[PDB]
RNA sequence: GGAAACUCAAAGAGUGCUAUGGUAUGGUGACGGAGUGCGCUGUGAACAGAGAGCAUUUCCGGCAGCAGAGAUUUCAGCUGU
């Protein structure tokens, strides 16, 4: 009661954009009348860079949305703080990066290059070179737990530790190279996609994926992970995006026949879904619900109220998008594309009421130092992930539930 | 016990109220012989509930050549009497920590129901209270305390001396 | 339930309401027919819905033919908002 | 009764104090001991 | 707890400046412990109608406790007058995090049920409240 | 179309004089906090393992010991800091804790001061200074019960006759002496079990159940007219004094080395005995023990009560003392010193912070009850991170990872292997008696709490 | 943190006012993140007077206008639930923690004692003893607080055995600001006054003197004297016996200024025996006061004196029937004076001539009386 | 190696700042204030008190009429609902 009481404290509001007509619908609003119709900081966050000559921008960002951790194909890697206009590494290496992602912090990024994963500092020093993770295409940080996650064209799932730097896990995925990627905030374990049209989820304890799912035919393109750790939508070459309930492994909603494979899923923390199909990118409000009336449409058949539209849509008319990635507490979308970055002013999607020591977007260099010794403290190890997090105070499921008194005994 | 303490100073008097008890048995430890030089913490011990400023540099020599000789002065008999409580005197006197081992008897003259602690707490009470001086006091008293000690020393020692300007 | 001026004023003051500001700074302002009609028009009657973009200056989604004046109407706004009305014109 | 409604009372100054405003403005904004470096 | 040292008395009770010692020598050549000045209070239809005038003289004249004495008789007359699968999960068993949950289930308890509710909540300041936290740690 | 955004405006969140801390804004969702199990697992485990790492327990020894093994100790249960012990050389000694320094010495008798205690004399003649004297008084085997004042510097009321100011005198020997907590009364035992009070210079009553000799005496200390003694003839016996008379006694297996009171519960004491164990006894039923507290290896020689009544220290004859809950019946914490030998005297200060135990090398050793505690006090932050880590390793106490740093310490070598070959004995029977009972017909379940008593006067029904 | 706690503390009271159905959630919020920046300006660092200050003008507006939207919706004038005293706890903890940090603003801590009284019949007054209490032991010099504290206790409760403890002890810790020695005799004057005049209204429906305040004035004269002549001359008394004379005699004329200002405003207590309460001061001014104040220096002191005895009983009206009666004495006075002095004999003549004349068929009598002063 | 600075970062040391919840406001009409009784302080008595405890239906926090109080708002008692 008391813990629910502090919805009274909570400072900010949501934002979202209302239709207030029938005429007017929202997947025909376009940018330039968001810019329009919002203020000048969050016109100025609006960002776009026009990086043409290194090839498609892989978009990253730091887990609060201070900092934005850009690769190109080619070598072009930038970290930089994005809402000032401060990069603090611009490093080209010259072989073909893929991915890359922060660490614990904008003070090391993690890349992955021609074929070895590299480790940079702040200023982009390189601090190391793993020759373990061979060919990883996927990188993810676990940030309570300090573990690199790698996979990609070999079929494996190699967890690091960062703070030790020591290899935890190498797991055999046996299903040829890894072609989508997706953490669980809630509980960790990582959802693979892979050639069989089958996301597992794997833990770095059990050398065998904890679940495996049936998600599409074909492959699998894009996985993305609710913050709550409900929902799951799966994007898969079969044009047809898949929103899966997580904790009961139902199948709430088969999107079939888009009208080209979804190449990216993205999932803000305040539940909307983004799908980007190339040029396009399409958002959805309150799609990822039980009831068939949050099925994602793309059009309402005569106005039925009981078909979810998309909540807006932008076409990149030049370019395939890279990927997708919402700006964590703002109401942004970054999506990175053939010619570098764009945000999008997505008004309902960011958690507006942030907790400041979770993780705060206006910290200073002293609180990062005492949060980053902190969190290195608590930092919790590799074998409490497991399918649910609440399994590591109770009892064994064998050793009965009634305990013993001797006399029995 | 240590209930009241009592700082004397070129500026008045001062009542400070002992909110907690300093350890007696490991007085004599690391972390409570250093814990009166954190200001942080001395501030969870000592608290000021009194401070009489004196009336001028005269009433500041009286006081220190009364305070040297170990006697109870006016101004002392008005503060003690407004700040300590009427205890009793045969039953749980109030226990007022002072530094001045023949200061106490004057003040038990006056005040029967009042039992005078200086003994190696009360006196590291004490040196804490100096060693933070215009910080315990919140801002309540006119001049400067070294200010004032520089007049006040100079004052006494003429008069100790019987300094002649003839 | 009625307003109160004492009350919105004092209202004003307490949630922080800057409504009055705006309406200062916004209000301050620095201070110290036709020559034809062609007789066409009015009997014609074109659809709307069978080209995207003509699709777009219904009033409701019943409207399916209109009226020429009542359609001229609405590609001149359709064209004010298109190339908005400059100061120079009027 | 007159009377004691106009009987001397006790003055303060303390709640008028209290009740006291301002009328201020604002106005505007080597070692003992080193030898000279020669 | 002794009677706190108070500005509104004498925390001695014996006359201790000059001053008070004089006032004390005078007041009981003549007394005014106030007993005099309680009977003469002590004494004040048409006598609330008309007397609106001898009512607030009285009421302007009277002490401390003739006051209170006055309004407790007021109160006790008026109260005298009135009243082909999709999702295949392994159930191999956990050896690396069994030593995260416990073997048996501890003494005060008697079922896992019992010991698994008094884990269910977190005591954490991330997770309670400021004064919920401060009840469960102390 | 209307249209809103999150506008966070940055004077809410990053303030605007710079003396000022930053705003902390807190949103208490789940989905903000994930880990919400592992988190504060780690959080206990780092604690017990802090703990493990900040448990520095010794404090000091105090003075220069004795020099010939320390056999008796008082504290005085109205000031913190004053001690008084006495050896087998029959020198005494008062001490001030604070500084670690004694008061004074006393050449007090010529044998073994075998007991002492520490009073507030009610003569009705003088009147007690009890601000600037302490009185301690102490009987011996050389037939005399001598009490002594001390000077003593803790108010600075006065400005003196210290020692021996009287000389009590028996015709046997005294073994024990305790002191009746009002009414200038005290209690010694030895060949027989006297009162006394400290105007008359003989005893007011022999109080003795039978021609067995007393070991030890322990008065009540609320409740105060209760007394207990332990007799060679391993026997408990309870005086009242207010029938002037023994009341009931057990007899137990082997012999009763010391009783301490509950000062919290005022029925209720602990017994320290020659079988490895303390027994924590009801007084109105000695039918059973309400507690065994198991954990030593040699004869207990001396047990003592926090004043919080929530917990018991207890010295033993292997060269260790053990601190122990009163709800459990294990030891919560050794401590051992390879200077300390067969601890005989243990006390529990009058702050429950404290624990002194005076050993037989000579020396007499402060310890920390709570080793991990430190004594300085406290901003709110860190107290709040202690009690926190508190609340949180005792409700993760029983996961086997933070279990087993927890139990852990580094007993002597002499312990460990009495403990391990303790442990097949019985194991051994246990196995024994499971077949034992597997075979033969009628054989009754005793309980641990009644294994131990051999009998019982005044029968209960 | 302890923002965090106090500001969750403000939640059961805006729970109880979103129940009563006239403040909304959306609003609520708006003084919960205004009361969030006061509360976090209060207890961080570089705080201000002036910052809790603002966050007690704040909650008396929040608490003004939750009382208009009660009387506007739900037309009752307090709906006796939490919300409508929670907030003037609210005001009245923020005043105990403004004065527990910045002791030392009389300015912030007679806004506490005047919203504390102005409370009314909710407060308590030991409430206001207890505030009372610590704030005259912090500032025992500063005089106005003990006048302010005795002025409550008898100007509103009428407890003379404690306004008579506060000012005795007020002045065992200043017995040298004369202000705090003339509110004393004022209210042992005006003590005195209605116990004359309760007893004059008992006889008129159906001993005890103002020597009190002519021993307090005596004690007065002696102690303001023993403090200027310790104030002045302040570390020795390394000073020939000229300049210890120039001293004595600078306090003969520093008293008998106090005196002469004590006379001043001793006049209008005209209800009591003014006459032997002016002439009790009139016998302790003529003593001696070892300096000759008569028989040498200060006799233009010694002359007004002199005329302020011939004028007390000829403080009068332009009605002169008292001048009529004993313009002898007067003409007596003014003979004695002048058997003796030389140029004070013409000053004390004219003078006296000088105040009569501006003093008092009207004017015939009048003439008379230029007459006889002429 | 050198130079520049209202440049950008990474760290170290010292100093400053009431840096003060030993278990957080006087009060969820479950409440407060007033008074009484018990309790407490300096075996019975009177006296002097403290604000530091505990009840309970003794009244008030209902309405006017009316005069009074301070700076048009709040404050203070009589006759009945």
């Amino acid at each position: 009661s008391s813990a629910a009481a502090t919805d009274y404290l909570l400072p900010e509001s949501n934002g979202y954009l209302e239709p207030e007509n029938e005429l007017e619908k929202t997947f025909k609003v376009q940018q330039s009348e968001i810019k329009s119709s919002v203020d000048v900081s969050t016109a100025n966050k609006a960002l776009d860079l026009s990086l043409k000559e290194f090839g498609p921008y892989h978009i990253k960002y730091a887990k609060n949305g201070t900092h934005l951790l850009i690769t190109g194909r080619k070598g072009h890697v930038a970290s930089m703080d994005w809402r000032k206009g401060q990069l603090r590494a611009e490093l080209f290496l010259n072989e073909t990066c893929h991915s890359a992602t922060y660490l614990q912090n904008e003070q090391y990024f993690a890349v992955a290059q021609k074929k070895y994963t590299f480790i940079y500092d702040h200023e982009g020093t390189e601090l190391h070179r793993l020759k373990q993770h061979i060919e990883a295409r996927h990188l993810d940080f676990l940030p309570y737990h300090y573990l690199l996650v790698t996979a990609g064209e070999t079929g494996w799932l190699k967890y690091h530790d960062v703070s030790t730097g020591q290899l935890v896990s190498e797991l055999r995925t046996k299903a040829g190279p890894t072609m989508a990627m997706a953490q669980n905030p809630w509980n960790a374990v990582m959802h693979l996609g892979h050639s069989n049209g089958t996301v597992s989820l794997w833990s770095p304890s059990m050398p065998e994926p904890l679940v495996k799912l049936l998600s599409a035919r074909g492959p699998v393109n894009s996985i993305a992970i609710d913050r709550s750790g409900y929902y799951m939508a799966t994007t898969g070459a079969d044009r047809s995006m898949k929103i899966w309930d997580i904790r009961n492994f139902k199948q709430l909603h088969s999107v079939e026949s888009l009208p080209t494979p979804g190449t990216n899923v993205s999932i803000s923390d305040t539940g909307l879904l983004a799908l980007s199909r190339g040029p396009h990118v399409t958002l959805w409000k309150d799609a990822l619900k039980l009831s068939g009336d949050s099925k994602p449409c793309f059009g309402s058949m005569g106005g039925n109220p009981h078909r979810n539209t998309p909540y807006m849509s932008h076409l990149f008319a030049g370019n395939k998008v890279e990927n997708l990635g919402f700006v964590p507490f703002e109401d942004l979308l970054g999506v990175g594309h053939q010619t570098g970055i764009t945000n999008l002013i997505v008004p309902g999607a960011g958690e507006a009421n942030y907790d400041a020591l979770e993780l705060n977007p206006f910290e200073t260099k002293k609180q990062r130092q005492e949060q980053e010794v902190r969190t290195l403290l608590n930092k919790l190890p590799a074998d409490t992930i497991t399918l649910d997090p609440n399994s590591i105070g109770s009892v064994d499921k064998r050793s009965s539930t009634i305990r013993l008194n001797a006399k029995d005994l | 016990p240590i209930e009241y303490l009592l700082f004397e100073e070129p500026t008045g008097y001062a009542v400070f109220k002992v909110k907690l008890q300093q350890d007696d048995i490991g007085s004599r430890l690391k972390e409570v012989q250093e814990q009166i030089n954190d200001f942080g913490a001395f501030t969870k011990l000592i608290e000021l509930v009194s401070f009489a400023p004196f009336k001028g540099a005269a009433e500041a020599l009286e006081n220190a050549n009364d305070i040297s000789e170990g006697l109870v002065s006016e101004s002392l008999k008005a503060i003690l009497d407004l700040n300590l409580p009427k205890a009793s005197s045969k039953k749980k006197n109030i226990t007022l920590a002072i530094s001045d081992k023949n200061l106490g008897p004057s003040i038990k003259e006056e005040f029967p129901y009042v039992d005078c602690i200086s003994n190696e707490l009360a006196q590291d009470l004490i040196r804490g209270v100096r060693l933070h001086g215009e910080k315990l006091f919140k801002g309540l008293q006119s001049g400067d305390l070294e200010r004032a000690q520089l007049g006040l020393g100079h004052a006494y020692s003429r008069a100790k001396v019987k300094f002649s300007v003839q | 339930p009625p307003p109160d001026e004492e009350e919105q004023l004092l209202a004003k003051f307490v949630f922080g309401d800057t409504t009055d500001l705006q309406e200062n700074l916004a209000k301050f302002n620095a201070d110290f027919e036709a020559a034809w009609i062609d007789s066409d028009d009015e009997k014609i009657k074109v659809p709307i819905l069978v080209t995207n973009k003509t699709k777009k200056l219904r009033t409701s989604y019943n409207e399916s033919k209109i009226n020429g004046v009542h359609y001229i109407n609405r590609l001149r706004s359709q064209f004010e908002k298109i190339y908005p009305r400059p100061k120079w014109v009027d | 009764e007159t009377n004691l409604k106009k009987l001397p009372k006790l003055e303060t100054g303390f709640d008028a104090l209290a009740n006291k405003k301002k009328k201020k403005n604002v106005l505007p904004s080597n070692d003992w001991f080193t030898l000279p470096k020669p | 707890e002794h009677n706190h040292a108070s500005a509104f008395t004498r925390t001695q009770d014996v006359p201790q400046t000059e001053l008070q010692e004089k006032v004390d020598q005078v007041l009981q050549e003549s007394n005014l412990a106030n007993p005099e000045k309680d009977s003469k209070f002590e004494e004040l239809p048409e006598e609330m109608r008309k007397r609106t005038t001898e009512m607030r003289l009285m009421r302007e004249l009277m002490f401390r406790e003739e006051r209170k004495a006055r309004r407790l008789k007021k109160i006790k007359s008026k109260t005298y007058r009135k009243i082909l699968q999709n999702v295949i999960i392994n159930e191999k068993v956990n050896k690396k995090n069994l030593k995260y949950q416990s073997s048996a289930v501890p003494f005060p308890f008697e079922n896992r049920e019992q010991y698994e509710r008094s884990l269910r909540m977190p005591i954490g300041q991330e997770w309670t409240s400021r004064a919920s936290h401060q009840e469960l740690i102390k | 179309m209307k249209i809103k955004t999150i506008k966070r405006s940055a004077d809410d969140y990053v303030p605007v004089k710079s003396t000022q801390e930053s705003q902390m804004p807190r949103n208490l969702n789940p989905e903000l906090h994930p880990f919400e199990r592992a988190r504060e697992y780690t959080k206990a485990l780092n604690a017990t393992k802090l703990e493990r790492m900040f448990a520095k327990p010794f404090v000091g020894q105090l003075g220069y010991g004795h020099r010939d093994g320390v056999y008796a100790i008082a504290k005085n249960y109205g000031s913190l800091n004053k001690l008084a012990t006495g050896s087998a050389d029959g020198v005494i000694k008062y001490w001030n804790m604070s500084t670690r320094e004694e008061f004074v010495s006393f050449k007090a008798h010529y044998g073994l001061v075998t007991g002492l205690c520490v009073t507030q004399p009610r003569f009705h003649d003088k009147k007690p200074d009890l601000k600037s004297q302490n009185f301690m008084l102490s009987c011996s085997d050389d037939k005399t019960v001598k009490l002594w004042s001390i000077n003593v510097d803790d108010y600075s009321n006065k400005n003196n006759e210290e020692g021996l100011i009287r000389t009590f005198d028996g015709e046997s020997a005294f073994q024990g002496i305790d002191s009746h907590r009002e009414n200038s009364t005290f209690a010694t035992g030895g060949a027989k079990i006297h009162l006394w009070d400290v105007n008359r210079l003989k005893p007011v009553s022999d109080l003795s159940w039978g021609a067995d000799n007393i070991t030890s005496l322990k008065f009540n200390q609320n409740e105060t007219d209760i007394l207990a003694s332990t007799g060679s003839d391993n026997s408990i016996v309870l005086y009242d004094l207010r029938t002037n008379s023994p009341t009931q006694k057990i007899v137990q297996t082997m012999r009763t080395n010391a009783i301490c009171w509950n000062p919290m519960e005022a029925f209720n004491f602990v017994t320290a005995n020659e079988d490895h164990n303390a027994y924590y006894y009801d007084m109105r039923n000695l039918s059973r023990s309400l507690n065994v507290f198991k954990d030593h290896v040699s004869a207990v020689m001396d047990v003592d009560f926090s004043p919080t009544g929530d917990e018991i220290v207890t010295g033993s004859y292997d060269k260790s003392i053990r601190i122990y809950k009163t709800n459990h019946g294990h030891s919560r914490e050794i401590y051992h010193t390879k200077r300390m030998q067969h601890v005989f005297q243990v006390k529990y200060s009058m702050d429950s912070k404290y624990i002194i135990s005076g050993s037989d090398d000579g020396n007499v050793r402060l310890w920390r009850s709570k080793a991990w505690e430190r004594s300085n006090v406290k901003t709110t932050r860190e107290k709040n991170k202690l009690e926190y880590d508190e609340k949180l390793k005792e409700r993760f106490r029983h996961m086997p990872e933070i279990k087993r740093i927890s139990r852990h310490r580094h007993v002597p070598q002499v312990i460990k292997k009495a403990q391990e070959i303790k442990n097949i004995e019985l194991s051994s029977i246990k196995r024994r008696e499971a077949n034992e009972r597997r075979t033969r017909k009628d054989m009754p379940y005793i309980s641990e709490r009644k294994k131990q008593i051999v009998g019982t006067v005044h029968k209960y029904e | 943190s302890k923002t965090r706690y106090y500001l969750e503390q403000c939640i059961p009271e805006m729970d109880d006012l979103v129940e009563k159905g006239l403040f909304t959630k959306n609003e609520v919020s708006l003084i919960m993140k205004k009361r969030t920046d006061f509360e976090h300006r209060l207890n961080s660092r570089g705080s201000s007077i002036n910052d809790y200050i603002k966050y007690i003008n704040y909650e008396s507006n929040v608490n003004k206008l939750r009382a208009k939207r009660c009387k506007r919706i739900l037309q009752v004038k307090k709906t006796n639930s939490l919300s409508d005293w929670s907030i003037q706890q609210r005001i009245g903890f923020i005043y105990q923690r403004g004065t527990n940090k910045f002791p030392q603003d009389l300015k912030f801590w007679a806004m506490y004692l005047n919203y504390m009284k102005a409370r009314g019949n909710q407060t308590s007054y030991k409430k206001i003893h207890n505030i009372y209490n610590q704030l005259l032991k912090l500032h025992p010099t500063n005089v106005d607080i003990w006048i302010s504290c005795a002025k409550y206790e008898y100007e509103v409760h009428a407890n003379f055995k404690s306004c008579r403890n506060i000012f005795q002890n007020g002045l065992r810790f200043n017995p040298d600001v004369p202000k705090l020695w003339y509110e004393y005799v004022k209210f042992e004057l005006n003590f005195i006054t209605k116990l004359i005049n309760r007893r004059k209204v008992m006889g008129l429906i159906n001993a005890l003197r103002g020597d009190i305040a002519l021993t307090i004035f005596d004690v007065c004269m002696k102690t303001l004297g023993k403090h200027y002549i310790n104030k002045h001359k302040g570390y020795y008394a390394i000073s020939d016996s000229k300049m210890n004379i120039e001293l004595n005699k600078e306090t003969l004329n520093y008293l008998f200024s106090e005196s002469l200002r004590y006379i001043k405003l001793f006049d209008e207590f005209l209800d009591l025996e003014r006459d032997y309460l002016i002439n009790h001061v009139l016998q302790f001014w003529k003593n001696d006061m070892y300096d000759l104040s008569l028989r040498k220096d200060l006799p233009e002191l010694y002359l007004k004196t002199v005329m302020i005895d011939i004028t007390l009983n000829i403080r009068y009206m332009p009605v002169e029937k008292l001048d009529i009666d004993q313009l002898q004495l007067s003409v007596k006075k003014y003979f004695a004076y002048i058997s003796k002095l030389d140029s004070a004999s013409v000053k004390s003549l004219k003078n006296e001539y000088r105040s009569y004349l501006q003093d008092n068929a009207e004017d015939d009598p009048r003439y008379k009386i230029l007459d006889l002063i002429i």
